[PDB]
């Protein structure tokens, strides 16, 4: 099971590929578009890219409930470590 | 991109290949006149030589020993006061002058001069008179056009009496007038297309140097196409039509600027990523040159599918467009790539002046990919709702409304309609050829019988024959009437010189050149068939010619050839897409999306033209619009699909979304430019050309806004693994481990 730092780094790299916000900006204690300004449709973009190139599913039902990068990384953890 | 191959050769030989292309431009524009001049002087006929109407009229001329060509012009004498003896003198002078010029005038039917048929030519109110002149050359040909001009000059030369004017109209005059209108409007349409392209390129690139270089690319490519086609037409290698000239100019300029936008957008995207000039140019070539080859192949083949039709307009639209577009695409791929190469070294000419817009297109691609089914259903409905225009769509053949009303033929028709019915100035020639002599009493009883039968046909207003010199005069002709000099003159004017064929002038009730005329031609033929049936003269031929039979042949050929050419264009464009992408499913998706976009384009164009413009859609507009849409929309879909295939390496969904982000601005700019260049035909005096251009422009706006943007990527994301059959492509790749933090 991947730990905090590598998953945060992967998300930061995908943000680079998406917008370009510097990787050290992303941190599991900060917030999302009310802080770091990536839209809900661009959450859909993040989710589809991370499903493709990282092989982890993200449902649309749980996408709206993710309002921090900490929330999405926690979702990644309790979707990955369950076999 | 690997620095080698054709791209390397174009890179090193950029300046020599620019010089070679410039030399080709100079040669093609210095040894052959311009496209407009050669198109005017090498215009193709209106109807095929094998058409029943053309052979019928040629048989008319051969049997009657009057003319040898299928071209008729009416000469209408409209006077404020009733046409008196001064009008008769003026008309006789016109007839004498026409007979004095046998080079362009083959025969003149002196109906008004002879008193026996004089009242036949005059209008019911006795204010206007008309005379038929059979000129030289098949209708629509350059010979027929110059014959019409000579007839007009002859008419204008004679001093008309006060209060009386003469106009030259008719089918051949209508074709000459359409050529004149196109020559009038070509300058303004070219200026409008230049202005639109300049405006769009200023909006997109925002760089003066970039737009000047792109304009040089486009102008030199268009000059190459025009010079090649003018060289072919001048040396009689291929036929040509004014439709072909106008549509070729606009398609050449629009496709050349689309290829320019494709190459410049790819180069600028590569530069924005971070690749230097060499690597950026090589990447642009390796990712867009094959796309441009494919686009040119699709356009050339789609137009070439019209070459296998029957009518000479589509025949002269097929090969010239194919050659012109092939020249445009070769000019793009060679000289535009060379220009990009040489300008890359020169400072920062082609460096993008602003950050390329990808965030919006990337979000749109996310919306497409995540929910492909709703997007696909929405765009399918939005493109099918256009098909609601079928119950009510009309395909009027009335070329009078499609030409300016100030033209000589339109003014002649306007003068005719003020005193005659719409049909009496577009009559029909009929006869029966007896194997024996036709100057017999029983033969004239049979002639009167067939005249009465054809008059009794619904929708036929006026019939003219030896027994009926006018619209309407137990019957019996005594033998002593044979020696009447007036009757002998009527015989010579109505019977064949050997006395074996009798000609009939048929005037319809409604429009002779509307579908009513087509359903009238077969009725006339069959009715004459049973009228001659059961008679001692039975066994004759029923050659019926004129404008109505001509348009009957043209409309049946148009339906069959449009269907077969659409099917051929579908198959050929699918073959080209399969050749490029090596994916049968992707090619099928491209073709299907373009077909549904065609449905939407038909709906929108029919709506606008037939409902708010008020002018019914011309028949060839459908064929040319279908061909150009299958070309250009499939080209845009091919570019998108090729970008998707390049981006697949990171995954299917992410590949589609990255491809959309990278090419959305490029493809939407190119599609907007092409659509606006096609709508630049809206100012063409040929309202048929305006209809073609508006239809194609609206169709391509639909293609780029919703079809290419939504339908194609939605289908691609919905299919996924099977979108690239038989190429074995995986789903989202193997899950990469989460990277070690930096």
């Amino acid at each position: 099971a991947a730990t905090q730092e590598e998953i945060i780094a992967g998300l930061a790299e995908i943000i680079e590929e998406v917008t370009g916000i510097e990787p050290s900006e992303v941190t599991p204690e900060k917030s999302f578009v009310d802080d770091l300004d990536i839209d809900s449709l661009s959450m859909v973009e993040i989710a589809v890219q991370t499903e493709d190139k990282y092989g982890v599913k993200i449902p649309d039902e749980d996408l709206a409930g993710l309002r921090t990068v900490g929330d999405v990384v926690a979702y990644i953890q309790k979707l990955e470590e369950e076999n | 991109a690997r620095p080698g191959g054709i791209a390397k050769w174009i890179r090193v030989l950029a300046v020599p290949i620019i010089l070679v292309w410039v030399a080709i431009i100079a040669v093609l524009n210095t040894v052959v006149p311009q496209l407009d001049v050669v198109g005017e002087m090498r215009s193709v006929s209106m109807s095929p030589d094998d058409a029943p109407s053309v052979i019928a009229m040629k048989r008319v001329g051969e049997v009657f020993e009057e003319f040898k060509s299928n071209s008729s012009v009416m000469i209408v004498l409209e006077g404020e006061q009733p046409l008196g003896d001064e009008a008769h003198k003026y008309y006789d002078e016109i007839v004498d002058k026409l007979e004095a010029d046998p080079a362009h005038v083959e025969h003149v039917q002196d109906f008004w001069g002879d008193p026996l048929t004089a009242s036949g030519a005059q209008s019911p109110d006795g204010l206007a008179s008309y005379v038929q002149v059979y000129t030289r050359g098949n209708q629509g040909e350059a010979l027929a056009n110059e014959s019409v001009e000579a007839v007009q000059d002859i008419v204008e030369s004679v001093p008309a009496p006060p209060g009386v004017k003469a106009y030259v109209t008719g089918p051949a005059a209508l074709s000459a007038d359409q050529h004149v209108a196109s020559d009038r409007s070509v300058r303004v349409i070219e200026a409008l297309t230049f202005a639109v392209i300049i405006t769009m390129l200023l909006l997109v690139y925002r760089s003066i140097v970039t737009v000047i270089l792109t304009l040089v690319m486009v102008v030199l490519s268009l000059s190459a196409a025009r010079g090649m086609i003018a060289f072919l037409g001048y040396h009689e290698i291929i036929g040509l039509s004014v439709f072909a000239t106008n549509l070729l100019t606009t398609l050449a300029i629009a496709a050349a600027t689309d290829y320019a936008i494709f190459l410049i957008g790819r180069y600028q995207e590569a530069r924005s990523v971070g690749e230097d000039r060499e690597q950026s140019y090589y990447t642009m070539f390796h990712s867009t040159a094959h796309v441009v080859l494919g686009s040119g192949m699709t356009i050339a083949g789609a137009t070439l599918c019209l070459h296998f039709t029957r009518m000479p307009y589509f025949q002269s639209l097929g090969i010239p467009l194919a050659i012109g577009m092939s020249v445009v695409v070769l000019a793009s791929l060679t000289m535009g790539a060379a220009i990009i190469s040489v300008a890359s070294r020169f400072g920062k000419t082609f460096e993008p002046k602003r950050a390329m817009r990808t965030r919006g297109w990337r979000k749109l691609g996310a919306a497409v990919v995540r929910w492909p089914a709703p997007i696909l259903v929405t765009t399918i409905a939005l493109s099918v709702v256009g098909l609601l225009a079928l119950p009510g769509y009309q395909t009027n053949y009335n070329d009078r409304r499609y030409l300016p009303q100030d033209l000589p033929a339109n003014t002649g028709y306007a003068a005719a309609d003020r005193h005659f019915s719409q049909a009496r100035m577009n009559p029909e020639l009929l006869m029966i050829e007896s194997d024996h002599d036709l100057r017999n009493s029983a033969d004239f009883l049979v002639v009167d019988r067939i005249a009465k039968r054809v008059f009794q046909v619904p929708g036929i207003s006026r019939v003219q024959a030896i027994t009926r010199p006018q619209g309407t005069p137990s019957f019996y002709l005594p033998p002593e009437t044979f020696e009447n000099p007036d009757f002998k003159r009527g015989m010579k004017m109505f019977l064949s010189p050997d006395g074996h064929a009798v000609r009939f002038i048929i005037s319809h009730e409604g429009d002779p050149m509307s579908p009513e005329g087509i359903k009238h031609i077969d009725a006339i033929k069959q009715a004459a068939k049973e009228a001659i049936k059961g008679t001692p003269l039975e066994g004759s031929k029923i050659y019926l010619g004129g404008t109505a039979a001509t348009f009957k042949d043209l409309q049946e050929g148009a339906n069959y050839d449009l269907i077969i050419a659409g099917i051929a264009a579908l198959c050929l464009i699918f073959i080209i897409m399969l050749i490029i992408t090596r994916a049968v499913v992707a090619s099928a998706v491209i073709v299907g999306t373009v077909v549904i976009s065609l449905g939407a384009s038909f709906g929108l164009s029919v709506l606008i033209w037939q409902h708010i413009i008020g002018l019914e859609l011309h028949w060839m507009v459908l064929a040319m619009a279908v061909i150009v849409l299958l070309a250009v929309g499939a080209d845009y879909n091919l570019l998108l699909v090729s970008r998707i295939k390049e981006e697949i390496h990171a995954g299917l969904n992410t590949g589609i979304i990255r491809s959309m982000g990278g090419t959305g601005s490029v493809v939407t700019s190119a599609g907007l430019v092409f659509a606006f260049t096609m709508m630049s035909m809206a100012v063409s005096e040929l309202a048929v050309i305006a209809q073609v251009g508006t239809t194609i422009g609206l169709g391509l706006l639909f293609d780029t806004l919703v079809i290419r943007s939504f339908m194609t990527p939605s289908i691609a994301a919905l299919m996924g693994k099977w979108f690239w059959w038989p190429q074995r492509v995986r789903q989202r790749p193997l899950p990469a481990p989460w990277p070690q933090p930096v």
